[PDB]
RNA sequence: CCUACGCCGGCAGGCGCGGGUAACCCGUUGAACCCCAUUCGUGAUGGGGAUCGGGGAUUGCAAUUAUUCCCCAUGAACGA
């Protein structure tokens, strides 16, 4: 459920 | 008067403890001089 | 032999001066009497339901012990030991507004007088009253 | 959605002076201090980029450095790239973040996920 | 003292077993959401002497304590003894107790997870939040 | 008609002003029971209980206390009262009874009339204070 | 384990506190507290009541150490 | 005249052991009103043999870490302990103190003699001053470790341990360790 | 910039008003423990306050990764 905006960086914080 | 005398005595004692009186006086004089210079 | 307030046990004098201010009954009492500590450097509430009265008594007596002490000096007398958590304790001062308005409330009873000298001292009414109650507790001392 | 008993239409129709009681200690502190010209210009670029978008469409993302920007509720609905040293992280400003900073939304380092000790 | 004959050996105030024999000014602290200072400033307006215990009370005292305790503004517990000052929803100066306490902690954590903020992912991961120096700590409870 | 002496521990100074009086002992306007480290009252009562109050018959004794801590001030007041009575009987009464009361005080305790030879000393560089120094590590 | 001493009086507790106490050679709130499962607050208030009973001498009285003594 | 704490008598006090008779100074001109002397006694060697006994029980009682300047708590603990012994016995409690110090110090002691690795001890005689100091340290230690977690005030604990060792109980930690060193004395020889 | 004094702040702080370019004015540098009374009463408890959730006020261009201080609530480990 990764946002369409943000990068992989904050997604690795998810 | 008596009270005053007592106070004086106490002061003297304190001075002695610190020490000496002469030295203190000298210091005071120096301070005064410094102040004057500043002025 | 005009008796001296300084020639009495001071904390029995504080308890009797608290009872004397209780029997008086006339004073402008504030509204944060049931809320606050003395300052930041304590933890819990005071147990006394009349803590304002006995603090006013002790504050009048500390005014008796020296004239020339303002609210900041009254803040500074009632200091103590703040425990800073696991960081070590320090000296922390009293509360400004509370001691200021204690001096203001006793100023209402003409027992605290503002001077030319900036601070507040005891009235001649105040020293008359303290020497009367001093004779009361002095008879409570040398005759009990 | 409601914030502090005030609604989104109620906030967005509220003046700039009356915001300054509805915030946190630091936020009312900074709004007392008054915003800078750089952040004024960034909000102006946000006005231009939120206006010219098609009405079905979300506005074009504006990227920025200024991590110490208060998220004003007027910014809600935009998409902002926030710079955390390397990478503009693109956050859709939802109305739940009107009392925070941008700088917490682009998390600056990578989480430590340990290995094993060699020669210690 | 005396031997108070209505002595409930178990108290049940707001979903909490209270050891009723404990001191009244220290048995209210036992529930979540009420500490030591707060129950005292309750009791100074709840008009009960501190000399008594917690099992020596009347239920009329109990119902006026819970009345003041859920109505903290109307009985002069003003807006700094409160557990929550300005909520996210209503901003209402209001005390929050045990079940609602865990509920609103959970609410704020779910919010900051939904916000995708720097705090929320820490709180989902269960780590330190206030920027601590963990170059020697992080020992007990990590695996 | 008056004698003016003192007593000195570490920082505590006790100024004594005595003369022909009534048996009056003021310590800045308070008795010798009104000093809150009160168990040491007995040490504070050692000039009276050793010598008898009949020897403190007609003497005004004013005490004004400076500096120090409470225990140091108590031993300073004890010091100053004993030296004040001894100096009074030396200057105004015989040598013999002064010598006798000196022998009563010293053979009980010399610290009553003589000073203490030591103080919280100054510091030579290299540690917290004078004697103990800082700590290090190996390996 | 639990030293949850009795916070208030009882029947037999007072039947020993009014009775057994003036026969101890030493009446201490810790001792009276310790022998009969009583908190030092409860025994402390009870020993001030035994001042008000007049049975028992009061020898020492301090902050936290108040010594009572059985009579004769 | 001179009485301890305003009331307590010293002329009734009698020493039993001649071997310890001078190294406790209580009887005639070492009786003072308080244990708080505040003079030097560790000036040079054996000058803490002519300091008063109750001063030694005082100054060896601030031993632990958090109490390490608070002598006034110690002198009120001494006062309450003497009053408790005077209740539970009736006699002059200084006699109980002297009989407790005499009955508690060791008589033979073990000392490691050899090299660092030859633990082949040799039970030797106890010096009288070290017998005094070992007795005072055992009495203070029994007052400490039996008053760590209790309802009893440490004055009560000191007083009861001083009573139990003055009569030579199997209850005193001091008498237990005296018997232990005396039994180790049987073993090394 | 060290502050006294007064006023307004339940607490951090504001506002007015001097001295002090300095043994002077802060300064008598009015401290802490200590003490005397109160409460607690040997258990994770009111010890320990960490770990956090709400706020509030200063420092500053800038406090979000908590600057610092304050006010509730949270109360883990720790039994020498």
């Amino acid at each position: 459920k990764v946002p369409k905006g943000t990068s992989s960086y904050q997604a690795e914080w998810i | 008067a008596a009270a005053a005398a007592a106070a004086a005595a106490a002061a003297a004692a304190a001075a002695a403890a610190a020490a000496a009186a002469a030295a203190a006086a000298a210091a005071a004089a120096a301070a005064a001089a410094a102040a004057a210079a500043a002025a | 032999p005009g008796v001296t307030v300084k020639d009495v046990n001071q904390q029995e004098f504080v308890r009797a001066l608290a009872a004397f201010l209780k029997k008086s009954g006339k004073l402008k009492v504030p509204e944060w009497v049931d809320t606050v500590k003395l300052a930041k450097h304590k933890e819990l509430a005071p147990y006394d339901e009349n803590w304002f009265y006995t603090r006013a008594a002790s504050t009048a007596r500390h005014l008796y012990l020296r004239g020339g002490a303002g609210v900041g000096s009254m803040t500074k007398i009632y200091g103590g030991r703040q425990r800073n958590g696991v960081m070590p304790s320090h000296f922390s001062r009293g509360s400004k507004s509370v001691a200021r308005r204690v001096l203001q409330a006793l100023e209402g009873l003409k027992m605290v007088e503002k001077d030319q000298d900036g601070g507040r001292k005891l009235t001649p009414q105040g020293q008359r009253d303290l020497d009367r109650i001093a004779g009361q507790v002095a008879a409570a001392n040398k005759k009990h | 959605f409601t914030y502090r008993g005030v609604d989104l239409d109620q906030l967005l129709d509220m003046s700039y002076e009356q915001l300054m009681q509805l915030y946190s200690a630091r936020q009312r502190r900074r709004l007392n201090r008054g915003l800078r010209r750089k952040q004024h210009s960034l909000l102006k670029r946000l006005r231009k980029a939120k206006k010219e978008a098609p009405p079905m469409e979300k506005p074009e993302v504006v990227k920025t450095h200024l991590r110490d920007m208060i998220i004003l509720p007027e910014m809600v609905g935009s998409m902002v790239g926030v710079y955390n040293g390397k990478t503009f992280n693109q956050v859709e400003i939802k109305p739940e973040m009107i009392g925070h900073y941008l700088g917490e939304f682009s998390i600056t380092y990578k989480p430590v996920k340990h290995g094993r000790p060699g020669i210690g | 003292l005396v031997i108070p004959e209505k002595f409930q050996h178990i108290l049940r105030v707001l979903n909490t077993n209270i050891d009723g024999r404990r001191k009244i000014a220290f048995a209210i602290t036992a529930i979540k959401g009420v500490g030591r200072r707060y129950a005292h400033v309750v009791l100074r307006k709840a008009d009960i002497d501190l000399t008594k215990r917690a099992g020596e009370l009347t239920e009329d005292e109990v119902e006026r304590v819970i009345t003041i305790m859920q109505n903290p503004r109307q009985y002069k517990i003003p807006d700094w003894f409160l557990n929550r000052q300005k909520d996210v929803k209503d901003g209402k100066y209001s005390q929050v107790l045990a079940n609602g306490l865990d509920n609103k902690l959970r609410e704020d954590l779910e919010r900051l997870k939904k916000i995708r903020a720097h705090r929320g992912l820490r709180h989902f991961w269960g780590l330190r939040v206030r920027g601590q120096h963990t170059k020697t700590t992080g020992r007990r409870g990590r695996t | 008609q008056s004698v003016q002496v003192f007593g000195r521990k570490k920082t505590a100074t006790a100024v004594a002003h005595c003369k022909r009086g009534n048996g009056l002992i003021k310590v800045n306007g308070r008795p010798l029971e009104m000093i809150e480290p009160r168990t040491l009252q007995y040490k504070l009562l050692e000039p009276v209980l050793l010598l008898g109050k009949e020897r403190f018959a007609g003497v005004d004794i004013r005490v004004r206390v400076k500096g120090g801590g409470h225990v140091a001030q108590i031993y300073a007041i004890r010091q100053s009262i004993s030296k004040a009575l001894v100096a009074y009987y030396q200057k105004y009464v015989d040598e013999a009874s002064k010598k006798e009361i000196k022998d009563i005080l010293i053979q009980y305790d010399r610290t009553l009339l003589v000073a203490d030879p030591r103080r919280c000393e100054s510091k030579k560089f290299g540690g917290p204070g004078a004697r103990a120094r800082y700590q290090k590590s190996y390996r | 384990d639990k030293l949850n001493n009795l916070v208030l009086f009882d029947k037999a507790t007072y039947d020993k506190l009014c009775k057994e106490v003036p026969n101890y050679k030493l009446i201490t709130p810790a001792v009276v507290s310790e022998r009969l499962k009583i908190r030092g607050s409860l025994a402390r208030a009870a020993l001030q009541e035994l001042l008000s009973k007049g049975l028992i001498k009061l020898v020492s009285k301090h902050r936290a150490q108040v010594i009572y003594t059985r009579n004769t | 005249d001179i009485k301890l704490f305003g009331k307590w008598s010293t002329d009734d006090v009698q020493i039993n052991d001649i071997s310890l008779q001078d190294y406790i100074a209580v009887k005639e001109k070492y009786a003072k009103y308080l244990p708080h002397s505040a003079g030097r006694y560790a000036a040079k060697r054996f000058r803490k043999a002519q300091c008063p006994i109750v001063e030694r029980l005082t100054n060896s009682m601030m031993m632990h870490g958090r109490n390490n300047g608070k002598k006034l708590m110690t002198v009120r603990i001494v006062k309450h302990a003497f009053e408790i012994i005077h209740l539970l016995t009736g006699e002059n409690p200084l006699q109980v103190l002297v009989n407790a110090i005499i009955n508690s110090g060791p008589r033979e002691d073990s000392t490691r003699i050899g090299r660092a690795g030859t633990v082949r001890r040799q039970a030797v005689d106890v010096s009288p001053l070290r017998r005094v100091n070992q007795a005072i340290w055992l009495l203070c230690t029994g007052a400490r470790e039996a008053a760590f977690r209790n309802i009893k005030t440490i004055a009560e604990c000191l007083a009861d341990e001083l009573i139990n060792a003055a009569k030579g109980s199997s209850n005193s930690y001091a008498i237990k360790k005296k018997d232990e060193l005396e039994r180790v004395a049987k073993s090394n020889r």
